[PDB]
């Protein structure tokens, strides 16, 4: 098990990591979290207490360095910072650890929660979507906009999610116009999967991603990206089994994890109702329309 | 974006545009079958692409041939229509290519846009005037060319035959949505007004009769009346 330290916590913040959060306050004697489990992505997220604006957070995986949270107070956050002396790092935590002031992360044993919205994120799919190669994890908010949301004002500072559109030349074969429109197999298929993704799961990685963080940071280009990579594959006639299945349990496990009062804001009635109802994978995802009709009827 | 009454004198500058109707695409007549089921055969049709400035007609056939073994034909129809339409813009040359196409129901937009995903400068708009274009097959001359294909087949048109000589666009366009108002609500009576005097013929190279200007003004007033007319028969006025 791993530990992000803190140096301190001298503003009022609410601290999440991962699906979990607690409230710190001014000055309280906070110095970290610790248990964090090793083999998964993980975030570490932060809302101001007397400025909700700009949620924030640190996309990181403990096993490529050691990390530590510290204020810094000319930019008003708290930056993710990276220790390379091994020796320093290990003896903070272990004082900090000594001294009880670090909380635990709280994962019950019988909670697979957190694999099962990660399971196909990786590091290094982080670092291409959010560019900052100098260090080894990823800096996300609430108000970052997506390359595809810029070209419809920063580069260096976008969400570089693979664009999506569904009347573009990309998505549409001169000659195939009706069929490819109405049916955008070869578009999911040859296009994103054979050409741009490689494989499924880094589709599937990058479609949990941008969940995270429409729900994480409010990001809302991330919520956009979420629902156009569902809809491709709903609305595509031809995809493989596995995959179907795969996005049933991706999805179900999405939904259960959504607050409930942020459901307005996070679903968008359109695709959800096409997916579940209209397209051709309308009968594919059981367990997704399950939760869905039993938690948000309201959406449908 | 839409095309409404604000803009109306859009329809009349110097942006090459054209108007586009699929309502005449895909006709059938539905009739039992031996076994009294119910069927349809389809009969010819035809896109109408219309230069509201020029008055130049583009009436694309569509042969009843082009729905052989096809599924879902109203589907179907939209996107031959947006097909065709493409491939007439692509046929032209480029300073005659438009830089909007209006289409006159909104379920030509999506078929419409992707077909034409090569031109993005080429506006494809809406629009909220209710225009009477459907009754195109009520002009004599364009059904009878229609009716007559054996094949797919291009049919250029001047459908406001030599009136630009006279009046200008805005007027040519609106004395031609009234008469095809006017034959889609009565076609018989309609018929009747623009044949009463035989005197006034229909030239060889026209569509409509060679009325003077003051024959205009009678002929105009009495498709109104009609259209007034049936108004008041419809909804018991
Ligand atoms: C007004 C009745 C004249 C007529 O029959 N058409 C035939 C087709 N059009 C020639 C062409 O397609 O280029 C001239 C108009």
């Amino acid at each position: 098990m791993n530990t992000v330290p803190f140096t301190s916590a001298p503003i009022e913040v609410t601290i999440g990591i991962d699906q979990y959060s607690f409230n710190v306050k001014e000055n309280q004697p906070f110095h970290g979290i610790k248990d964090i489990p090793i083999g998964h992505v993980h975030v570490i997220h932060f809302q101001h207490a007397d400025n909700s604006s700009m949620r924030y957070g640190y996309w990181f995986d403990c096993r490529m360095g050691n990390f530590y949270i510290q204020y810094d107070p000319k930019d008003g956050l708290y930056k993710m910072m990276e220790e390379r002396d091994g020796a320093k790092f290990e003896n903070i935590v272990h004082n900090f650890k000594e001294r009880q002031m670090m909380v635990s992360y709280p994962k019950i044993d019988e909670d697979d929660t957190w694999y099962n919205l990660t399971e196909f994120v990786q590091m290094d799919k982080i670092r291409k979507i959010v560019r900052k190669d100098e260090n080894q994890f990823s800096y996300v908010d609430s108000s970052m906009t997506t390359v595809q949301e810029n070209e419809l004002s920063d580069p260096a500072h976008s969400l570089n999610y693979t664009v999506i559109n569904f009347k573009s030349r990309e998505a549409i074969r001169p000659g195939h116009e009706m069929e490819d429109f109405l049916d955008k197999s070869y578009y999911l298929n040859t296009v994103m999967l054979q050409g741009i993704f490689k494989n499924s799961s880094n589709y599937f990685g990058e479609l949990q991603f941008a969940f995270l963080n429409a729900m994480f940071f409010g990001n809302y280009g991330s919520s956009l990206q979420w629902h156009a990579m569902i809809e491709l594959i709903c609305s595509s006639a031809t995809v493989p089994k596995h995959m179907l299945d795969k996005l049933d349990e991706i999805l179900y496990y999405q939904i259960k994890t959504l607050p409930e009062q942020y459901s307005d804001i996070l679903l968008n009635e359109r695709v959800w109702n096409i997916c579940l109802y209209s397209s051709f994978q309308k009968n594919s995802l059981h367990n997704t329309e399950k939760i869905m009709e039993n938690k948000y009827p309201e959406l449908l | 974006g839409a095309m409404n009454s604000s803009n109306y004198a859009e329809l009349f500058n110097n942006d090459i545009k054209l108007f586009v109707d699929d309502t005449n695409v895909y006709r059938v007549t539905v009739h039992k079958t031996f076994e009294g089921n119910v069927a349809t055969k389809a009969i010819n049709g035809c896109i109408f692409t219309l230069n509201p400035k020029t008055g130049h007609l583009f009436l694309k056939i569509i042969h009843t041939s082009v729905w052989a073994g096809q599924k879902r034909l109203s589907q179907l129809a939209k996107w031959k229509t947006a097909e065709e339409v493409s491939a007439l813009v692509r046929s032209l040359p480029k300073e005659e290519q438009p830089k909007q196409i209006i289409v006159t129901r909104k379920a030509m937009l999506d078929p419409l846009e992707v077909h034409m995903l090569d031109f993005p400068n080429i506006a494809i708009r809406p629009t909220e005037l209710r225009l009477p274009f459907s009754a195109a097959m009520s002009i004599d001359k364009l059904s009878d060319v229609v009716m007559k294909a054996t094949e797919p087949q291009m049919v250029l048109f001047n459908i406001y035959d030599d009136w630009l000589d006279r009046i200008s666009s805005y007027t040519a366009f609106s004395r031609l949505t009234l008469l095809l108002r006017a034959l889609k609500t009565n076609e018989e009576s309609a018929k009747m007004i623009l044949l009463s005097d035989p005197t006034i013929t229909i030239k060889s190279y026209h569509l409509w009769p060679s009325f003077t200007d003051e024959q205009w003004i009678t002929i105009e007033s009495q498709m109104r009346d009609l259209i007034l007319t049936e108004y008041g028969r419809k909804y018991n006025v």
